[PDB]
């Protein structure tokens, strides 16, 4: 509200300003031509109406010189308009905080005076679901030994009451059973990766 | 450095003032084209105002700084002599002088009472335009408009113009703290920088000047305008810098 | 790489009447006749403030567990380190060579600011009460609040804005939301870095040494320039404008007061001690005009710098979002690599 | 007061600018050089001619006389030999009848009184006794050499006519002054070194060993120096800014930087930056913030509070190994 | 589609001695007082000139061996081609009636 009425307020003053100078006399005896020409002889005249075009058009460069600033921001700010309307209206972002404070679920836009308002609708977590994560599994084969670890960095690795290992996003907590397509082989363990046997690895 | 101490004296050889007493010296000898060296304290030196004074900051100015001689007045000694301002290459010169004519004479000297005029009541005596003698004069009491007054004294010291033997303007009486005289060659006295009075144009000026038994030494500068960049920190001088070559 | 974004800017309040009069009550019956002209000024420069600091307020924030982290001390301890973690010596490790001169420290002035904070603030006044018991000559900040002009602090500020970094930089070492402080070490974070950029499958040979010795020395070379690398030119001379303008900003608008505007003094208590009022009047109408002319001026020049400001701290909340606070997927965005 | 400055009788909640008080009378402090004591009263006689023209209205005579007092064997020019000096203005009315001879006094409709208006002059004639300064001041009748003049006016009743005028030659300095001690620790109207202002002048211990009198940026004087024993005056405003809170048409709080009362407050705190007075009965505070300000906000009872930034829980981290916490409920923000 | 983006401006420097005064000797000696007011204006533009050269040349940059395929003669050449690639004409194939332009 406070961005909406601060704009409609200077654009009114701008102009405001402008016609508020025609007023002026530029050290002239009146600010009216007509006045002037008729009280003077044209030789006179000619002189004192000379200011009053100086002084206005000094007025019209400073008015112009306000108009071209005003637009380079509001472009600028069109620039982002544009991105928000792409990017959290049109398709749901990547980018973390840009759609609002929150997981971004999405958006929507109304007009507003000289631009719009998004209203964004994210997610608003209230508890957290606390497990065991695990780096890895090495696994023993008897002999042979190697490690595995998870294609995607973006899940978390745990284990259930039954021992049975599960994956879960961190930005939801949706648990998934972990298949063996899920891992990927490396020769080397690690200290912290969990100890297991053929028999207890994913199916 | 000399200690007497119950009819036994000694006396010690010292190089540099500043290790032997802790502050530095005005003594100085000005370097080729009348400069003041760059590392000098500006001590009983001023920036000469007719206006509020500066307190801190950094500004260029065209300032009486140009040294076409410097005299220094060895201890228990007296500095007497009529000059006009045409020319200061004299044998007391400490250095080079220059032969360039001279606007402004400066004394450098704490003007407290252990300070003597070998001319009597008269501290300054001034041959203006016409040949018009006024005179500079300090007393132990006041003295009445158009009228005359009627060694050392204490208390308080009145002083005033006289033009023929009367007291013609009253300047006030003597604070306790004047550390520097300019005269200029136009009628302009500053005392501690300050345009106070101001006379007719000075043709010529004379003067009888000694410190008595204090033992301190003085100069006395005649100086010449030039541009400078001068910095001051509490009113006081810290740096000046001569816009004298290119880089400067 | 190193990298200056202004935030904010250092908010001016305007007395407007007692720019214009000083304290005169015979200008300020003059002025009252100029309908609504000092009003429109103060409105004007107090609305910009009011929306600056709104903008701001809505973007810094702090979380408790992650500043009893950030510092040091803590980084040096191994007291908030998890069980698992026993054979870590402490959270800042091979890395702390370097995080020492980035991190709060106790053995500072102020509370959570670094030494490369103090470095910034030293080489690159707010207290009004000593302005006014005379114990000596005023100095140019105590003479510009005589005439009008005060500084004042707002939302944003030096104090809210390390708070905020350094809870960020504690963040990265926080284990877990729910509960209490427990911390993980350093080169755990960094090796889940690693992972995002690309999947590690070489678990033995890790070489996190040689990447903690190039940070070390890299931020000790930075720190050797900030108190004495062309990234760093840059941010010192980006961060001296930004300072420069706004002193150069106020000291052209102390200047315009010694401006007679065509009139016989600069002093409105000088015209009224020669001239009668029907003349004094006449000539104080002048100073007048002038000098609310020097004050639109001004708040059209702050009106400006806000505005570009604006943008300034959209890009800055961005790369907070995007570098600090999570990996962007944006190539060349936080630096070139 | 504060909804006379704000042109509107409702106010809003919020801060507006306030002074820290209001000067009434003051005494009079004026500072001069050293000088002998020589003053002159020098009093100007002027005659009016007054007739009554053909439509019944009063005509001021161009043969009205102005006297000046005598110097050098003339009575056309008159200037000051003193220190000091005094102007005074005595005023005769005649009256006559179209044929130029003045033999009878002014009656009541022709009565008028001679005023001296400021004309092209700098300066007021009535103003001369105001402590101003001159090198050289001196009035004439002729207009040659003059850097300024007066108007004499004749004021009736109905009308005032200009009759003649006064020129004026003038040098500017400090030697001569047209007249009619030093109060420290109030408000005083002071005229120090020819620097005219209001303030409270106070007795520092600095050293200054350079110059007379010190002025700031803008021009306004901040110190001076007495010339008998060097002793530095530091001089100040007498008023200061400050910032008054409203809520609901009524005050209950102001920042101030002097620790004095004003607008009716009594209690006080102090904070790092300001005073802070009110009607909440001090000696923090657990209160809602109504208005808000830079960094603090006040309440409805006029108590202050410092705003904090804001708590958030964290962020999640990248990090899978040991107890990790995953949000599990959720609801929508808007 | 098509876009135009500023990218950097065309600097000014200012001699405020000579604008001022026509280079008169008289005029200069005036403008001693205003010294400060000249130092205020070149700085600020030379300042303002500094920077942003400071942040165009931290953006751009060439490769050598890119440089050496970026002509419309090398994309119309097999030069430079690796030898798998011996079923293709040249560099530019089909896309070159409007690479030619670029
Ligand atoms: C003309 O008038 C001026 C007044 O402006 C007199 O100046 C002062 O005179 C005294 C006496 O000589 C000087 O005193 C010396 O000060 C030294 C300390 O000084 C510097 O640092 C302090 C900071 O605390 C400054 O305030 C001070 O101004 C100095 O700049 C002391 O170290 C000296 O004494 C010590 O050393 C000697 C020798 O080693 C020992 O014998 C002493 O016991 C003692 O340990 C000494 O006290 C003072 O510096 C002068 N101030 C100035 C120049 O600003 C002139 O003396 C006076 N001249 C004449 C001709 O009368
Ligand atoms: C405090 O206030 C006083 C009073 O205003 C100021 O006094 C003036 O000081 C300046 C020196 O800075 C005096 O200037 C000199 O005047 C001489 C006489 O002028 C006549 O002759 C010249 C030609 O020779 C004519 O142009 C002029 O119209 C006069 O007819 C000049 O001769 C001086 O110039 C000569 O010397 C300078 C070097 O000093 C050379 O560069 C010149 O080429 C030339 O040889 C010079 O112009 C001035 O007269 C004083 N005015 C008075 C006495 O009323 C103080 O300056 C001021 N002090 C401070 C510190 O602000
Ligand atoms: C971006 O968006 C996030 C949301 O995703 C915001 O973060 C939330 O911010 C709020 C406000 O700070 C946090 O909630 C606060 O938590 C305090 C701590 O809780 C303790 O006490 C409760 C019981 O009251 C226990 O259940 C809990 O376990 C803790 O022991 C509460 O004390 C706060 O209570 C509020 O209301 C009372 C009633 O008036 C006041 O007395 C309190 O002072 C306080 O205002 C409050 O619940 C919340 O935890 C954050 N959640 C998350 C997920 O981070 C960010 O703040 C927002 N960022 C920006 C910049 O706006
Ligand atoms: C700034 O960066 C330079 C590198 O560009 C730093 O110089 C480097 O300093 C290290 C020492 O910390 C040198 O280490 C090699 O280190 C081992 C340590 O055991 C030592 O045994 C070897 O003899 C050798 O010194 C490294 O070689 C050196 N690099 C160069 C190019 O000299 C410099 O210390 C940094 N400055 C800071 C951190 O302030
Ligand atoms: C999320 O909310 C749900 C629903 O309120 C919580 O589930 C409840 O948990 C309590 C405590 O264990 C049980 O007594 C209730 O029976 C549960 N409700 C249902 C509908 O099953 C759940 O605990 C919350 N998640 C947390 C706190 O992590
Ligand atoms: C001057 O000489 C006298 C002695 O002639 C010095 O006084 C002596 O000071 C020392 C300490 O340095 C004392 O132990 C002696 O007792 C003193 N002697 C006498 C006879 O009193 C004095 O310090 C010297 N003054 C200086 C060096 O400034
Ligand atoms: C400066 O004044 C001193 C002190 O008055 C003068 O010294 C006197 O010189 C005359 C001869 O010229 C002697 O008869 C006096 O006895 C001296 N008085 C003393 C020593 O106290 C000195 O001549 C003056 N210097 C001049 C005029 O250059
Ligand atoms: C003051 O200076 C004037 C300068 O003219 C001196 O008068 C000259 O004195 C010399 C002495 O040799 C005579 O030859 C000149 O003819 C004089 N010139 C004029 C114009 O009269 C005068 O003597 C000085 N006064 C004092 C007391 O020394
Ligand atoms: C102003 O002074 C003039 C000149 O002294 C006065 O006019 C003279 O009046 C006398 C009679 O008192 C006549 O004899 C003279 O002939 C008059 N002189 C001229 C030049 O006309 C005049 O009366 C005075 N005006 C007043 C007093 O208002
Ligand atoms: C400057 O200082 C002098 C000396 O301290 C002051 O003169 C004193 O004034 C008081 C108050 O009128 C008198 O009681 C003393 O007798 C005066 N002493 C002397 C030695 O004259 C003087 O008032 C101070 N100047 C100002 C402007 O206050
Ligand atoms: C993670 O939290 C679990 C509980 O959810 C911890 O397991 C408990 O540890 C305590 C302290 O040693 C024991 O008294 C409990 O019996 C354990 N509970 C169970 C169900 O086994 C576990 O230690 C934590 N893990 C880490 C790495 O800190
Ligand atoms: C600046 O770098 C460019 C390449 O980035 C140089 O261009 C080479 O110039 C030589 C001599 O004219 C040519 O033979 C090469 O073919 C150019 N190289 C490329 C890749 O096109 C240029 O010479 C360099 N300038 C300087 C002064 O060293
Ligand atoms: C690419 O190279 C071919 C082969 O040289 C060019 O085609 C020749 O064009 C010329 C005129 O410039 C004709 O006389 C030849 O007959 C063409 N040769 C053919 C078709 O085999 C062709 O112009 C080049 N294309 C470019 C430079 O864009
Ligand atoms: C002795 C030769 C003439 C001296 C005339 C003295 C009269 C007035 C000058 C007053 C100077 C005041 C300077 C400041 C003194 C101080 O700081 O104590
Ligand atoms: C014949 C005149 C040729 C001018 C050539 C200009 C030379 C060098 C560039 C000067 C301006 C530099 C921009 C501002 C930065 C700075 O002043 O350090
Ligand atoms: C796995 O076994 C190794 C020895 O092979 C042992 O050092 C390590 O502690 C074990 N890890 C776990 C998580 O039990
Ligand atoms: C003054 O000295 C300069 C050299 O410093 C010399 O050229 C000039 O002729 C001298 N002038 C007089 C008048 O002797
Ligand atoms: C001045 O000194 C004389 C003697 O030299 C003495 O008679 C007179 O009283 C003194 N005046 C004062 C005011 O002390
Ligand atoms: C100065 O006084 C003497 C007597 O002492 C007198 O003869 C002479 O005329 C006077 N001169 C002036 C100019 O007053
Ligand atoms: C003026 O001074 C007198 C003492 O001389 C003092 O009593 C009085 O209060 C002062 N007047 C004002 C208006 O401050
Ligand atoms: C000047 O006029 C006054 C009254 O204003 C009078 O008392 C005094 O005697 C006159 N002075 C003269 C004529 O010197
Ligand atoms: C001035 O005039 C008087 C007559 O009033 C005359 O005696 C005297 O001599 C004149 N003064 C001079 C200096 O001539
Ligand atoms: C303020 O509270 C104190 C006790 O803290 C009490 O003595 C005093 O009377 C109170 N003042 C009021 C209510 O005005
Ligand atoms: C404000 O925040 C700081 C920093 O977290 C904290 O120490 C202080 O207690 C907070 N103040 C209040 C009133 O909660």
């Amino acid at each position: 509200l406070a961005k909406v009425q601060d704009v409609v307020n200077t654009q009114g003053q701008a102009l405001s300003h402008l016609t508020v100078q025609l007023q002026n006399n530029f050290q002239a005896i009146s600010s009216s031509i007509s006045d002037i020409y008729n009280r003077l002889d044209p030789p006179s005249a000619d002189a004192q109406v000379d200011r009053l075009i100086t002084g206005r058009l000094t007025a019209l460069n400073a008015f112009v010189s306000q108009t071209l600033t005003r637009q380079a921001e509001v472009r600028a700010s069109r620039q982002l308009a544009k991105d928000k309307v792409n990017e959290c209206v049109r398709s749901q972002s990547q980018r973390f905080g840009f759609c609002g404070n929150g997981t971004h679920l999405f958006s929507l836009a109304n007009a507003a005076p000289n631009g719009m308002i998004f209203f964004h609708t994210v997610l608003l977590p209230t508890a957290y679901e606390t497990v065991t994560a695990w780096s890895g599994i090495c696994a023993s084969d008897g002999d042979h030994t190697f490690g595995l670890v998870v294609k995607d960095v973006q899940l978390t690795l745990f284990r259930n009451l039954d021992d049975k290992f599960y994956l879960t996003p961190r930005t939801m907590y949706q648990p998934r059973v972990a298949t063996i397509s899920d891992f990927v082989q490396i020769e080397g363990c690690d200290v912290l990766f969990v100890n297991a046997t053929v028999i207890e690895l994913p199916g | 450095k000399l200690n007497n101490t119950n009819g036994l004296k000694t006396y010690e050889f010292c190089e540099d003032y500043e290790y032997c007493t802790g502050y530095a010296t005005n003594v100085f000898a000005p370097t080729v084209g009348g400069y003041i060296p760059d590392g000098f304290s500006f001590n009983n030196w001023f920036l000469l105002t007719n206006d509020s004074t500066f307190v801190s900051g950094r500004f260029v100015t065209n300032q009486p700084l140009l040294v076409n001689c410097l005299w220094p007045v060895p201890s228990f000694g007296v500095a007497a002599q009529e000059f006009c301002f045409e020319g200061a290459q004299f044998s007391q010169c400490n250095g080079v002088s220059l032969n360039n004519t001279v606007d402004v004479i400066r004394f450098n000297l704490n003007f407290t009472a252990d300070v003597q005029s070998g001319m009597g009541a008269t501290v300054f005596s001034l041959n203006t335009t016409g040949g018009v003698i006024l005179e500079i004069s300090c007393y132990n009491d006041t003295v009445r408009e158009s009228s005359f007054y009627s060694g050392i004294t204490d208390g308080p010291k009145y002083c005033y113009v006289l033009y023929n033997g009367t007291a013609l303007k009253y300047l006030g009486t003597l604070p306790p703290s004047v550390k520097e005289i300019a005269i200029s060659k136009w009628g302009h006295f500053y005392i501690n920088g300050y345009n106070f009075f101001s006379t007719f144009p000075i043709d010529c000026i004379s003067f009888n000047l000694t410190t008595s038994t204090s033992g301190a030494f003085w100069t006395i500068a005649y100086t010449s305008y030039t541009e400078a960049l001068v910095q001051v920190e509490n009113t006081a001088i810290k740096k000046v810098t001569y816009c004298n070559s290119h880089i400067n | 790489q190193v990298e200056y974004i202004q935030v904010y800017t250092t908010p001016v309040s305007i007395d407007c009447s007692r720019y214009v009069c000083n304290g005169n009550p015979r200008c300020n019956k003059l002025l009252t006749q100029y309908v609504s002209a000092c009003q429109t000024i103060e409105q004007a420069l107090a609305m910009g403030a009011r929306l600056e600091n709104m903008e701001v307020d809505s973007m810094l924030f702090v979380s408790e567990n992650a500043l009893k982290l950030a510092s040091v001390e803590a980084f040096n301890s191994t007291e908030h380190l998890d069980p698992i973690y026993k054979e870590w010596p402490n959270i800042g490790g091979s890395w702390l060579g370097g995080l020492k001169d980035i991190l709060p420290s106790h053995n500072s002035k102020r509370k959570y600011r670094s030494a490369i904070e103090d470095l910034l603030f030293d080489k690159v006044d707010e207290d009004y009460k000593r302005c006014t018991g005379g114990y000596d000559i005023a100095d140019l900040v105590c003479a510009q609040y005589y005439n009008g002009i005060m500084v004042l602090p707002g939302v944003a500020n030096d104090d809210k804005m390390t708070m905020y970094t350094a809870s960020l930089a504690g963040g990265i070492t926080l284990g877990a939301l729910g509960g209490g402080a427990v911390a993980i070490p350093f080169a755990v974070a960094v090796q889940a870095r690693l992972n995002y950029v690309a999947l590690q499958t070489d678990v033995l040979n890790k070489n996190q040494q040689i990447l903690a010795n190039a940070f070390n020395q890299a931020i000790g070379n930075i720190t050797q320039a900030f108190g004495k690398l062309a990234t760093v030119a840059k941010a010192l001379a980006k961060v001296q404008d930004v300072v420069n303008t706004q002193g150069q900003a106020l000291s052209h608008l102390t200047v315009q007061l010694q401006n007679n505007f065509q009139a016989i003094s600069s002093s409105i208590s000088d015209i009224y001690n020669r001239l009668d009022p029907p003349s004094a009047d006449a000539q104080v109408d002048r100073l007048i005009t002038g000098r609310l002319t020097a004050l639109n001026a001004f708040v059209s020049q702050t009106l400006t710098r806000q505005a570009e400001v604006r943008a300034s701290r959209q890009l800055a909340k961005d790369k907070v979002n995007e570098c600090v606070r999570s990996q962007s997927q944006r190539f060349g965005f936080c630096g070139n690599g | 007061n504060i909804k006379c400055s704000q042109l509107t009788a409702n106010l809003q909640n919020g801060f507006y600018p306030v002074a820290s008080s209001e000067v009434g009378l003051v005494n009079k402090s004026v500072v001069l050089l050293p000088s002998f004591y020589s003053h002159t009263s020098v009093n100007i006689t002027i005659d009016l001619g007054m007739k009554l023209s053909g439509y019944g209205q009063p005509i001021a005579s161009a043969l009205s006389n102005i006297t000046l007092p005598m110097q050098d064997n003339n009575t056309d020019v008159y200037c000051i030999r003193s220190n000091q000096f005094s102007v005074y203005v005595h005023s005769t009315c005649k009256s006559s009848l179209w044929d130029n001879v003045f033999n009878s006094d002014c009656t009541d409709v022709l009565h008028a009184t001679a005023v001296i208006k400021t004309g092209t002059c700098p300066f007021s004639f009535d103003k001369l006794n105001n402590y101003l300064t001159f090198n050289k001041f001196c009035l004439s009748l002729h207009p040659v050499g003059a850097n300024c003049k007066f108007d004499v006016a004749a004021r009736t009743r109905t009308n005032e006519q200009v009759v003649r005028s006064l020129y004026v030659i003038y040098e500017e300095g400090d030697n001569i002054a047209g007249v009619p001690v030093l109060h420290l620790d109030s408000c005083t109207d002071y005229n120090i070194y020819g620097k005219t202002g209001i303030g409270i002048i106070r007795q520092t211990n600095s050293t200054l060993l350079s110059g007379l009198y010190y002025t700031s940026l803008s021009g306004d004087l901040l110190g001076f120096k007495n010339v008998t024993d060097g002793v530095v005056y530091s001089v100040t405003p007498c008023d200061v800014s400050a910032q008054a809170a409203v809520i609901d048409g009524t005050i209950v709080g102001a920042m101030t930087s002097i620790n004095s009362e004003l607008l009716g407050l009594t209690h006080w705190t102090t904070t790092p930056n300001f005073y802070y007075y009110s009607i909440y009965n001090y000696t923090d505070v657990d209160c809602e913030p109504i208005i808000t300000y830079s960094n603090i906000g006040v309440c409805k009872n006029g108590a202050l509070v410092f705003i904090n930034v804001t708590h958030s829980d964290g962020d999640v981290q990248p990090i899978s190994t040991g107890n990790v916490t995953i949000p599990t409920n959720f609801t929508i923000s808007v």
